[PDB]
RNA sequence: UACCUAAUCAGAAAGCCACGGCUAACUACGUGCCAGCAGCCGCGGUAAUACGUAGGUGGCAAGCGUUAUCCGGAAUUAUUGG
RNA sequence: AUGGAGAGUUUGAUCCUGGCUCAGGAUGAACGCUGGCGGCGUGCCUAAUACAUGCAAGUCGAGCGAACGGACUGAUGUUAGCGGCGGACGGGUGAGUAACACGUGGAUAACCUACCUAUAAGACUGGGAUAACUUCGGGAAACCGGAGCUAAUACCGGAUAAUAUUUUGACGCAUGGUUCAAAAGUGAAAGACGGCUGUCACUUAUAGAUGGAUCCGCGCUGCAUUAGCUAGUUGGUAAGGUAACGGCUUACCAAGGCAACGAUGCAUAGCCGACCUGAGAGGGUGAUCGGCCACACUGGAACUGAGACACGGUCCAGACUCCUACGGGAGGCAGCAGUAGGGAAUCUUCCGCAAUGGGCGAAAGCCUGACGGAGCAACGCCGCG
RNA sequence: UAAGGAACUCGGCAAAAUGACCCCGUAACUUCGGGAGAAGGGGUGCUCUUUAGGGUUAACGCCCAGAAGAGCCGCAGUGAAU
């Protein structure tokens, strides 16, 4: 095989897959915190909430995630707040 | 995209060719959408060709793209005229 | 646009917000011309399970409701 | 029957059991299985090579030939023409037909063939029987 | 320390899954084997098909072992299982592959083939 | 390369199967229930239009026969139609 | 009206019944004997067997940094690289699949959609890297790892922005719908031009078109000497996640659900338009062409991406085949030719992008074994000898 | 008790190995009872969270049992005996 379209492809899903996960989890950090911080009802849930909602929307930007999923995740986290 | 192309349609040495709208990843004569019309460019002198006037107007709008010598059979009945008239 | 319709009888009413309908139809055979009878059971919803089995109800088809149903409980008619 | 009897029990025609069985059947020495080809001839080695005596209505020495064909089929064959050059090791093609007063015999060798020569005087009837445009 | 009536892996794709000894060659009275001694053996699980098949009467050599071998410099090399290989009669083996680690006292028995088709040399 | 135009030559260009009845096409010779033929009915035992050959005939023809398989004929799964 | 032929054979002879056989039409045919030509077609049905060797997917230097290299400041190339788009199309095969796979008719008020089109609103402000390159090491290759620099329409942070989400008031069951008036938070580019602007890059909303997804009625093989099948099974309640409904999954409840109208099981099979045959009713078939489906050495999985769980992409396992300095590495013709093997049997390791279609590009152009043509074969139909 | 595991022997004599409880599975053959504990698999410690149950009751409290999680420790958790 070996096309060199195909050997450079390799290199850049590399390079976006490191990108893609770093940002994801960055996002599932913050909407961990947002939601322990309303079932608890700390001080700071309304900020970590709308820092969940940022990095959710930024992603869903970058097709890491659908947009309708961003809606889901993003009802939940309101409706509970 | 959606393409207003040519099915070639002849036998050996001998094409003819229907005006279809297609889309772009079908096969040439494969699937299809529409037909327009027929163009015979092996017929006496002038290769004839025949076109309707309200399905081509309508995929022109809807964005429809003719291709290189699609734009010249359009060309010769005036179609890609009136398509430039209604800005 | 329109979802199907359909009539039929209530032959089981053992499951809570579902019943099962029978929906009796005819069909011809195809070489011998003579229709035959034959029925097909339809699983429905009804949220509050006002049909008992032997009523003959009204059933509209719906969305996917889990693995089997896809009709509603439109109307209850008879009282058997 | 009454219709309805129709109905319940649609006509069931009979099965057509088909002449020469052994041409019907292929092998998959891969997965050592027997297939279904329909094959117009087969070919095979002769494994012996003899003469049988016919029915009782008739009397003549018929040579014939014991073939195990490209399957694991070992059928008997006749060898039309008043000549053969056929022993042992000798690989044929076979077509149908069968003999009626050899029982047992139920395909032919094919003679102006791989490795079967046809007959040597024939002078009508040649595109049977093998053997070319004499000069 | 290999005896008859001893069952072994066999280490090779020849068939044999795997064999018990009846004799170790070389000697009069000679009762015992290590790696790179020759065995003769019976086979008692053959794979389906495979060039060796079950109940045959083979020449082996012994490629691991538990006990194992202690070498000049005060190393030893001991083993998990014991295991053998089949052979041509000119130390050549039977299957076309090997599986398993080998020792390396096998390079001097000539046995070149099995250190060649070998995954680990030890 | 189609294709057209000039010369030239009947010259370089037919075979296959059948001929007992179904089923168009018959005689002679060889053999003598042998060799052989055959889809069925069946033929061959010193005068076979049934085998082999030769003439003739007939069917097709750049094809002609054989084999393999499907429908028909089969109203022989019958609904039409037992 | 456009369409329907029989004959032989059971007996000493006959009429019935009944089976067998023949005369017809066909084929991706093969074989035997022959063989002049042309035009249209067709040509591995078997081993989804294994593959030597050539080609079958690249393009954009007007996105941009080069040791760049170099006409003459350097036109032009891409040597090599980053980046964008394409590689999910086109081409092949029918192994698997008896299934909403396929055909037909519907539904989605349970759904996604890059490019293309149109309408609007825009495109503000900053930052840090890294390829390439230089130089050190390793390693037998394959390749890998250190330092030192450098750009971008590469990447990241703030600004602002919708019919996006949350809370507010004003039908066909789940409802749909567009006003309201609050809260959080969601962007972008430049390139090459002309006298600020044109073109084509962009971002956000809408619609349209296109392409997909799901559900349902009916239709769609044989076997009952295959009769009882299931236990997420069947329904509900929550939660999760899916583009989306849904036992799709998980907990907890209840015992449910299908079945002689053939559950289940076994065997076989890609389905259809269509093809052959027949007067018709029917019967058989699923080569070439077109629509759909599934598959890519066998088997799992995800990444990138609008779209793949991906034929000439990635990781792992397996079976093979090859290299190795023994530690480790490489491969997949069911793409076009072609080879070996199996078989009764099926072709050139050809020419060209001239046309049509496709990708990329502003275009010129480049690539295209798609395709257009040539080579071989009475394999078929037709026409002439 | 290394490695081997009936090669000892007239014979696996003796010895070794299984063993408790809980869950899941269990064939031929039958006199339909059985076979059967058949065979063959998996778990058992400790601490904490949680929270069903019924037993005496006036209630506290006392008994005897369940289920789901989250940990902890050893080579080994019916850690010995039976």
């Amino acid at each position: 095989a070996n096309i060199k379209s195909a050997i450079k492809r390799v290199k850049t899903t590399e390079k976006a897959e490191a990108r893609n996960i770093s940002q994801k989890s960055a996002m599932r950090t913050a909407v961990k915190n947002a939601k322990t911080a309303v079932s608890n009802n700390a001080d700071n849930k309304n900020e970590l909430v709308s820092l969940a909602v940022k990095l959710v929307d930024k992603a869903a930007q970058s097709n890491l995630i659908h947009s309708n999923k961003a809606d889901r995740i993003k009802s939940q986290l309101m409706t509970a707040n | 995209a959606v393409k207003i192309r040519l099915t070639r349609l002849g036998s050996k040495r001998n094409p003819f060719y229907r005006i279809v709208v297609a889309d772009a990843r079908s096969p040439r004569d494969g699937r299809i959408i529409e037909q327009i019309g027929t163009y015979n460019p092996t017929s006496a002198n002038a290769p004839e060709i025949k076109v309707d006037e309200a399905l081509a107007l309508k995929w022109l709008n809807d964005g429809a793209k003719p291709t290189d010598t699609v734009h010249n059979i359009l060309s010769k009945e005036g179609i890609m005229k009136k398509f430039d008239e209604q800005k | 646009n329109d979802r199907k319709v359909y009539v039929g009888k209530v032959v089981s009413d053992k499951m809570d917000k579902t019943i099962t309908v029978l929906v009796e139809t005819y069909k011809t055979h195809k070489l011998y011309g003579k229709r035959v009878k034959y029925s097909k059971k339809y699983k429905t919803h009804d949220e509050n399970n006002s049909a008992k089995l032997g009523d003959i109800v009204k059933i509209q088809e719906t969305r996917p409701l889990s693995a089997t149903k896809r009709f509603r409980l439109v109307e209850i008619v008879e009282e058997s | 029957p009454t219709i309805n009897q129709l109905v319940r029990k649609p006509r069931q025609s009979k099965i057509k059991k088909s002449d020469s069985p052994a041409l019907n059947k292929g092998f998959n020495s891969k997965k050592k299985k027997f297939t279904d080809l329909n094959s117009p001839q087969k070919r095979g080695v002769c494994t012996r090579v003899g003469t049988m005596t016919p029915k009782k209505p008739n009397s003549a020495l018929r040579k014939y030939a014991r073939v195990r064909l490209s399957n694991n089929i070992e059928i008997n064959a006749y060898i039309p023409g008043i000549g053969h050059n056929l022993q042992e090791h000798s690989v044929v093609l076979v077509r149908g037909g069968r003999v009626k007063d050899l029982p047992g015999v139920r395909y032919h060798i094919v003679r102006g063939a791989l490795d079967t020569s046809g007959v040597d005087g024939r002078r009508q009837g040649r595109s049977l029987y093998g053997t070319k445009k004499p000069k | 320390m290999i005896q008859q009536e001893t069952r072994l892996k066999v280490a090779d794709n020849s068939g044999a899954r795997e064999v018990l000894t009846i004799k170790v060659l070389g000697g009069s009275g000679r009762k015992t084997a290590n790696i790179g001694d020759v065995i003769v053996c019976t086979v008692k699980n053959a794979t389906p098909g495979g060039v060796v098949k079950k109940g045959d009467v083979v020449k082996a050599v012994i490629v691991r072992t538990k006990s194992g071998v202690r070498r000049n410099d005060g190393s030893y090399i001991k083993f998990d299982e014991n295991a053998c290989v089949i052979i041509r009669d000119d130390k050549g083996p039977r299957g076309t592959r090997i599986f398993g680690p080998v020792a390396r006292e096998l390079r001097e028995g000539n046995f070149m083939k099995i250190v060649s088709l070998a995954p680990e040399v030890l």
